[PDB]
């Protein structure tokens, strides 16, 4: 469809190969990524008023353990 | 001094009943910093919690934090079983015995010179 | 090398030994079987076969577990009647049956509902397959030591204050009970018997295929 | 306890519930028992038994957590009843006081073996070999046939080694006095032949006291 | 720092993903949803 | 009955410009003292005929972790006052020390790494290991070595020398 | 002008090479030849002088509204490189 | 004298009840495929009116994560240069000078004609024949984490996938090898 | 609230009832040979669940249509044993044509075909659908039959290569059920007395021999003694390894032209003794092991820094390394005949090696502790993995099961060591109690309380009837298996006891620290 493995890989390098099994554990690794951060959101949202949200302002406060800070509005 | 006879206590209960005066002070310190920034992340939880006091389900989540990074741990009893199933249907290699004890091939091995440097 | 060659030319005693003659469900019955099926016309046509159907089910048309393969955009089905309807493309039952293993979903539900079918850990899975009419397929489902590992965790679960030691007790009994005869002999010629006996059930694929 | 909570809490800027510290040092003991369990894995494996700084730095490593870095190895940082580190000294006369680069460190191995000279164990005094002695002197030599597979068999399997005389005797009285007689030598090199076919038998050491009477039985 | 028989639980671990299902299996998070949904609407 | 000794056995027969500007700060506290009291009281090219340009040379004696921590202790401590300090604590000079132990093995482990990496594959990344290893650590190049000691030593010596020079003209017009 | 050969001569090491040359013998390294143990030596001299540098910053800021290294010009200087360092001062 | 001595804390005992993929498909999670997965994963926690904006700030985190743990394999395989600090922008060719030589000290001091300066930069150092390497195999991923350990600081997602890692390690023995040169001695 | 004994008994029989197991620990081999083949191809299912069950009506012609083009030319040295191969193929292509029935794809087949004895071609000519095939009482029994080939693994790998190409999956299909194929690599009393009384050994057999090391920094990890003689291997804190001479040989080292320890940069130009002394530094951190390969050939080393590095005898520089558990590893041994080799690491599990691979190849897992010893039985097919969870295991290098679970230990265990006659198994810890375990019955039988410190090292005698237990308190007590079962106690002299092993001739040798 769009933007598989293939053109993110051109987005840093334009010249890189990647093996067919190093593919999947990428995918595998972006879906345990998922999976952590949405768990982590919806602790701190049960930990507003025991649950209010899943908010954007919270996950900028839940970035600084992993070093990283969205472009977005915030 | 009370925390310098809690902590040999604590060796002796180890079963260690030989150490340096030394150690005993570093984990004195590892435990103040321990708390302090323990408590520095329950500052900020509670600065976030928009709440002038302080409350105890922030150090709650405090704590969940940083044994969630700060700590390791291998997985027990249930992820090394599975690598183990999914390895189980892999077989053994036959046993030709030319020598004895050959080694992996060529390339794969510690031995290759630098391309770029030469005679 | 000298021991190995006489470890290799009694491997190859053994082997033949074996294979050319013999030496209650289990093992009385593939005892009879072996006793039944080893006499041979002197034809270059050996009788090895995998050929379950009619060990148990043309014989004593026993319980079993279908299992259909519908081919085309539709995926699988299982019954007990009451089908169910699964896409394919997932690494969840295709992988528990690329082999002799018994995948855990099973044990959950045999274990509650029904009573029907118990043969000493072991089930006999069938499958479908309608395209290539359906054809017969009888495998051996063999728990591994996970079914085991957990068995005791159902057990843990009863709030009676369980502690280590009673539960590593637990471990040993359990794993006494269905353990394996082992070889003693201090020869190093069963390992040349254990890797070609083990290597001929598994010499297609592990990396390439 | 839960004191020392409430101290380093009080200098950290804000003081804490009662409910709470006792949690929280809860938490520091587990930390610390278990820092040391971790820390007793790298100690009792690869051979001491003391405790060291730098074994509780790789724990700290290896478990993801920050190493304390501050306290060296030497026995320093006393307490008078209170944590005093005022001690003003000039780096210009610790500069180049007093240096010397020798470090004087060599490895070297010796071979010694100790018994366990005649340790009670050249004399026959355990009174089960005199016996066993006069049978295969005047009964296994000489005359008799049919007598020597069974008594050699027996014989290479036992080792018994650790007297040191008999053996010595046969080779002795054999050699160099049946020299000038048959019938003898031949069953004297047989029953040689089969101690050194026995594999649980000491002849390292012991070469010059038979090779030279070996080489008496080729000479001439 | 303190001195009892009973081990300190700290309460608060590394949390590792897993939940109970059938009180002896347990299941990374994920890759058992569809399948548990279809076996217990229609089993039980 | 006797017999000879039985004991066999094989014995081995084995039983400048650092101190020189801490000189010349010395000299302005002795001139600004006194100024202080008056106050109120008014072609190269590398040739390849040696042993340096090969990997020849005479190994390095071996030391024990006893004696390598006192010279880490007084390397940190004549390099701090060469900073411009002239008295500092002990603990302060320990966790500097124990930083700098940590970032040398770091460093050292770091290369180890990287050597044994290469030697099963032929090729390199960068043309020099050591160029490789400051890429992961933070230092440009070896290239920005000469910058920095120029821009902190020659320049530093240069500057402290004029103070000297000027603060002695100083004294010469004052007495 | 001049290559870097003669530029390497040119440095005055402080840390002597029985301190570098041991930190590779614990890594498995001979730690025989003199050339390549000075770099290490100057990494290590570029990495205490910032260090160092920064401090001093700090010093001669402290209460202008002889120079005494405290805790309050450690703390701060090795923040920004991610060394947290807190020890009580009582007790 | 053993009793005193404790033992660690199951993390197992403390699981979370269950009442009621994007891994197979080879596609980047996209707007509509998340939002089931949240939905699901939200009513266990009990949240209502569902947003977009935290759909889209997940999915550009995904894209970061990924973008970093490419950008660090890429790393130890090709050379880079820095500019102003931490900034990596080439990851291309050899332009990066031999500092062993004088003339590569006096162009680093320095610093129709645009032809001119790409020549000082891509043939002033390197070799005749600059072979490629092979492509990213388990090994070098593998390796990659093992220095790096900063691009996941979380426990539970970097030490489940390092041993799956591990498993997924395989080259070709000597047996393969012959088969290798019977097919070159064959087309030859 | 308290749980018994006998409630977990009948807990277990009662396990037993729900799966039936109402109903054999032999030693011959032969019967066990005879079951390993049942059993390894009852119900056998590879590429059963992955069947290729795609519609495909063009699919048999253009694949047996490629194998008569590749495997006939070209090729005469692996063609002889293939091609018979090629005539059974033709006929179990077409019953499976008879099972689907088309119309004319199978005539199709047939006819295009025909040349690849002739009574079996012309009865597939003359049925074309299932009913015929089990009323003609000859073909029925060639379905529910296999065709054995008896080929060369050359040959098989020959076959392994062409059947991962493109469109082969339906060929594999008739391999995976079809084919089974095989892969080939006076009274005289006095002598009965003494016979009774000469067998029973005080025997008196030390022999002590002691290497000692002299004043150094205190840090030494191991000791090994080749079981040669000739070489004698140490592993030192600071990730120095030692070789020491013991037959003052002098030994010389050989030209390499390629090392590891050395950085060789790029200003450096590829141009091509003494003994007693030569340091191998190959490793980051502490060696926590030192084995040999019983040939004195190489050497193999575990370290803390995660990895294993083969070191060569010919070259005398690392060669092979090893990344596996990326964890740091604790103990490190070899098997007998130098076939394989294993180690455990801090995830609780250990892994099963080779000497052809770089990665682990069996996973063993089931253990709550980090494993700091582990063994291989002499006839190297089980393996005994002791942790710090009270309990000792008993693995498989075959199948990687668990067979028996040994408990009794009151907390860690700290040697292991395997019987000569493989049918005794020894295990002793910090519990100060030295046990023995029955590889058969699997219950304890003996107690024994010699010392008073932790236990380092087991090592049995040739003849299986003597043991001897290093321990930390400066005794080296050698026990009778053939308190009151001791034969001699050594009085330590020096620090500690590092290693004893036994070889041949009762020869004790003891390694201690001064």
């Amino acid at each position: 469809t769009k933007k598989k493995l293939q053109d993110l890989v051109r987005e840093v390098d334009p010249n890189e190969q990647l093996d067919e099994d190093v593919e999947e554990m990428l995918l595998q690794i972006a879906d345990d990524f998922i999976e952590s951060v949405v768990t982590a959101a919806c602790q701190l949202a049960r930990h507003r008023k025991s649950s209010t949200l899943e908010v954007k302002d919270v996950q900028l406060h839940l970035e600084r353990q992993w070093n990283m800070w969205i472009p977005g509005f915030g | 001094p009370k925390d310098a006879q809690m902590m040999a206590q604590i060796l002796k209960d180890m079963g260690i009943t030989e150490y340096e005066p030394r150690v005993i002070n570093q984990m004195l310190e590892f435990a103040f910093r321990y708390v302090t920034t323990i408590l520095d992340d329950a500052k900020i939880y509670s600065s976030h919690a928009k709440k002038a006091t302080v409350d105890a389900d922030d150090v709650r989540l405090a704590i969940q934090c940083r044994a969630d990074q700060s700590f390791t741990s291998p997985p027990p009893r249930d992820f090394l079983l599975d690598i183990a199933r999914q390895r189980n249907q892999t077989p053994l290699p036959l046993i030709k015995p030319y020598s004895g004890p050959r080694l992996p091939p060529d390339r794969y091995c510690l031995t290759a010179p630098n391309y770029r440097l030469k005679s | 090398q000298q021991a190995l060659e006489l470890a290799l030319d009694r491997a190859e005693y053994v082997i033949e030994s074996a294979r050319q003659r013999p030496p209650s469900v289990f093992q009385k019955l593939y005892d009879l079987y072996i006793e039944e099926c080893e006499k041979e016309p002197e034809v270059k046509k050996l009788r090895r076969n995998v050929n379950l159907l009619e060990k148990l089910v043309m014989q004593e048309t026993l319980s079993c577990l279908v299992v259909n393969l519908y081919p085309g955009n539709e995926g699988y089905s299982l019954m007990l009647s009451e089908t169910i309807r699964l896409p394919y493309e997932e690494g969840e039952l295709l992988e528990y049956l690329d082999a002799e293993e018994l995948p855990p979903i099973l044990v959950d539900l045999l274990e509650k509902s029904q009573v029907n079918i118990f043969h000493c850990g072991c089930v006999i899975a069938e499958i479908r397959d309608y395209r290539q009419g359906y054809q017969s397929r009888h495998i051996l489902l063999r728990p591994t030591m996970q079914t085991l590992i957990c068995d005791v965790h159902s057990i843990t679960s009863d709030n009676h204050k369980w502690t280590q030691e009673d539960k590593l007790l637990l471990e040993s009994q359990l794993i006494l009970a269905t353990a394996e005869p082992l070889c003693l002999d201090p020869s190093i010629a069963v390992t040349c018997t254990a890797n070609r006996l083990l290597y001929n059930k598994q010499k297609m694929n592990t990396r390439p295929m | 306890p839960r004191e020392s909570v409430r101290l380093m809490a009080e200098s950290t800027g804000l003081e804490l519930s009662d409910e709470v510290a006792a949690l929280l040092a809860e938490d520091v003991c587990y930390r610390l028992r278990e820092a040391t369990q971790n820390s007793s894995q790298f100690m009792k494996h690869t051979k001491r038994r003391k405790l060291t700084v730098e074994d509780f730095n790789r724990a700290l490593r290896w478990s993801s957590v920050e190493a304390v870095c501050g306290y060296g190895s030497q026995e320093a940082l006393p307490m008078r009843p209170y944590f005093p580190e005022d001690r003003e000294v000039n780096l210009v006369e610790l500069a180049l006081a007093t240096n010397i680069p020798k470090g004087c460190a060599e490895t070297a191995v010796r071979v010694h073996v100790s018994y366990l000279s005649v340790p009670s164990a050249v004399s026959s005094l355990t009174d089960d070999l005199l016996k066993y002695y006069h049978q295969v002197t005047r009964a296994v030599l000489g005359d008799d046939p049919q007598l020597m597979k069974v008594a050699l068999q027996d014989l290479q399997t036992n080792s018994k080694i650790g007297a040191l005389l008999p053996y010595f005797v046969y080779v002795v009285s054999g050699v160099k006095s049946v020299s000038h007689d048959l019938e003898q030598l031949h069953r004297l090199l047989q029953v040689a032949r089969s101690l050194f076919r026995n594999p649980h038998l000491c002849l390292g050491p012991y070469v010059r006291c038979l090779v030279g009477s070996v080489l008496y039985c080729v000479l001439e | 720092c303190h001195y009892s028989g009973h081990h300190p639980q700290p309460a608060s671990f590394c949390t590792f993903g897993s939940r109970q299902i059938g009180r002896g299996y347990y299941v990374f998070d994920s890759r058992w949803n569809r399948l548990r949904c279809a076996l217990n609407l229609m089993v039980e | 009955s006797q017999t000879n000794r039985s004991s066999f056995d094989l014995l081995p027969r084995e039983f400048s410009l650092t101190i020189h500007t801490i000189q010349l700060i010395q000299h302005n506290r002795r001139l600004r003292n006194l100024i202080a009291t008056a106050q109120a009281q008014n072609i190269r090219h590398s040739d390849p005929e040696s042993d340096f340009y090969r990997g020849k040379g005479e190994p390095v004696t071996e030391l024990s972790w006893h004696s390598c921590r006192q010279l880490l202790y007084q390397a940190v401590a004549t390099i701090l006052a060469h900073a411009g300090f002239d008295c500092a604590n002990e603990s302060v000079l320990e966790t500097l020390t124990d930083v700098a132990h940590e970032y040398c093995l770091k460093f050292t482990k770091l290369l180890r790494f990287a050597v044994d990496r290469e030697a099963r594959l032929g090729q390199t990344p960068f043309p020099d290991v050591m160029e490789q290893v400051f890429h992961e650590v933070g230092i440009g190049s070896v290239l920005s070595l000469q910058k920095f000691w120029q821009h902190r030593i020659k320049d530093y010596h240069s500057y402290m020398l004029q103070i000297s020079k000027q603060l002695s003209e100083e004294y010469e017009r004052i007495v | 002008l001049v290559d870097f050969l003669m530029q390497l001569e040119d440095y005055t090491p402080t840390i002597p090479d029985a301190v570098t040359g041991y930190y590779l013998n614990r890594a498995g390294f001979e730690a025989s030849d003199p050339r390549i143990i000075r770099l290490i030596s100057l990494a290590a001299q570029k990495f205490i002088s910032d260090i160092a540098n920064d401090a001093l910053q700090h010093c001669k800021m402290k209460g202008t509204a002889k120079y005494t290294l405290t805790m309050e010009d450690l703390t701060p200087a090795l923040s920004e490189y991610g060394i947290n360092v807190k020890k009580p001062h009582y007790f | 004298k053993f009793d005193h001595r404790f033992q660690p804390q199951n993390p197992l005992s403390g699981a979370q009840q269950f009442v009621a993929l994007c891994s197979h498909t080879m596609m980047l999670p996209t707007r509509g495929q998340l939002e089931g997965r949240m939905i699901v994963t939200a009513y266990e926690h009990g949240l209502d009116n569902v947003t977009e904006e935290a759909v889209s700030a997940v999915v550009y985190a995904v894209e970061n994560h990924l973008k970093d743990i490419l950008t660090s394999v890429v790393s130890r395989r090709k050379a880079y240069r820095l500019r102003d600090g931490h900034f990596k922008y080439a990851f291309g060719s050899n332009v990066t000078p031999q500092p062993y030589l004088k003339n590569s000290v006096v162009a680093y001091n320095n610093l129709d004609d645009a032809e001119q300066q790409a020549a000082l930069l891509l043939a002033c150092s390197g070799d005749t024949l600059p072979a490629s390497l092979p492509p990213v195999n388990m090994y070098d991923l593998f390796e990659a984490l093992q220095v790096h350990r900063e691009v996941i600081p979380t426990h539970t997602v970097y030490a489940l996938n390092i041993e799956r890692i591990i498993t997924k390690l395989w080259h070709p023995n000597h047996e393969e090898l012959q088969q290798d040169k019977v097919h070159r001695q064959r087309l030859a | 609230k308290r749980v018994r004994t006998e409630q977990i008994q009948m807990a277990v029989s009662c396990y037993l009832k729900r799966r039936q197991y109402v109903d054999r620990l032999s030693q011959t081999a032969e019967e066990m040979a005879a079951n390993l083949t049942v059993q390894s191809e009852s119900g056998c299912a590879n590429i059963v669940s992955a069947a290729p069950c795609q519609a495909e009506p063009q699919q048999y012609e253009v694949q047996f249509g490629r194998l008569r083009n590749f495997l006939t030319d070209s090729d005469s040295q692996h063609s002889h044993e293939v091609m018979p191969l090629l005539y059974p193929l033709f006929v179990y292509l077409h019953l499976n044509l008879v099972q689907n029935s088309p119309k004319s794809t199978v005539e199709s087949f047939y006819s295009r075909f025909h040349g690849m004895q002739k009574d079996v071609i012309e009865q597939l000519q003359t049925t074309q659908t299932i009913q015929d095939i089990l009323s003609n009482f000859k073909l029925r029994a060639f379905l529910d039959n296999k065709y054995v080939v008896r080929l060369q693994e050359d040959s098989y790998n020959y076959l392994i290569r062409y059947l991962q190409s493109d469109n082969n999956t339906a060929l594999c299909k008739v391999l995976t059920l079809h084919i089974h194929l095989d892969v080939q690599p006076n009274e005289a009393a006095l002598e009965v007395l003494q016979e009774s009384i000469k067998r029973v050994k005080p025997p008196s057999l030390t022999t002590i021999c002691f290497y000692a090391f002299y004043n150094t920094e205190q840090l030494l990890n191991t000791a090994e003694i080749s079981p040669d003689s000739k070489l004698l291997a140490a592993g030192f804190d600071n990730s120095c390894i030692k070789l020491w001479s013991l037959r003052s040989k002098k030994l010389k080292s050989e030209p390499h032209q390629v090392d590891v320890s050395r950085i060789h940069l790029a200003c450096d130009i590829l141009e091509e003794a003494g003994t007693e002394m030569k340091i191998l530094r190959g490793h980051c951190g502490p060696v926590y092991s030192t084995r040999f390969l019983a040939d004195s050939s190489g050497l193999l080393s575990c370290s803390e820094d995660m990895s294993i590095r083969y070191w060569d005898l010919g070259s005398f520089t690392n060669t092979v390394l090893y990344q596996g558990h990326a964890y740091p590893v604790w103990d490190l041994d070899i098997s007998p005949y130098s076939l394989y080799f294993a180690s455990g690491s801090h995830d609780r599990t250990a892994r099963l090696w080779s000497f052809d691979r770089t990665y682990p190849l069996r996973i063993y897992a089931g253990h709550l502790a980090d494993v700091d010893c582990v063994k291989f039985h002499p006839n190297s097919n089980y393996l005994a993995t002791g942790s710090t969870d009270k309990t000792v295991r008993l693995w498989s290098a075959q199948q990687g099961n668990s067979v028996r679970l040994f408990t009794g230990h009151r907390g860690p265990v700290l040697s292991l060591a395997f019987s000569p006659n493989g049918k005794y198994l020894a295990s002793a810890g910090e519990d100060q109690r030295l046990k023995l375990w029955d590889l058969a019955s699997g219950t304890l039988y003996k107690e024994l309380r010699g010392h008073t410190d932790n236990i380092t090292s087991l090592t049995f005698s040739p003849d299986s009837g003597l043991i001897a237990s290093a321990s930390m308190d400066n005794s080296v007590r050698v026990w009778d298996i053939r308190s009151s079962e001791l034969v001699g106690v050594y009085t330590g002299q020096m620090s500690n006891v590092l290693s004893v092993q036994f070889m041949a001739c009762n020869l004790l040798l003891v390694t201690g620290i001064t």
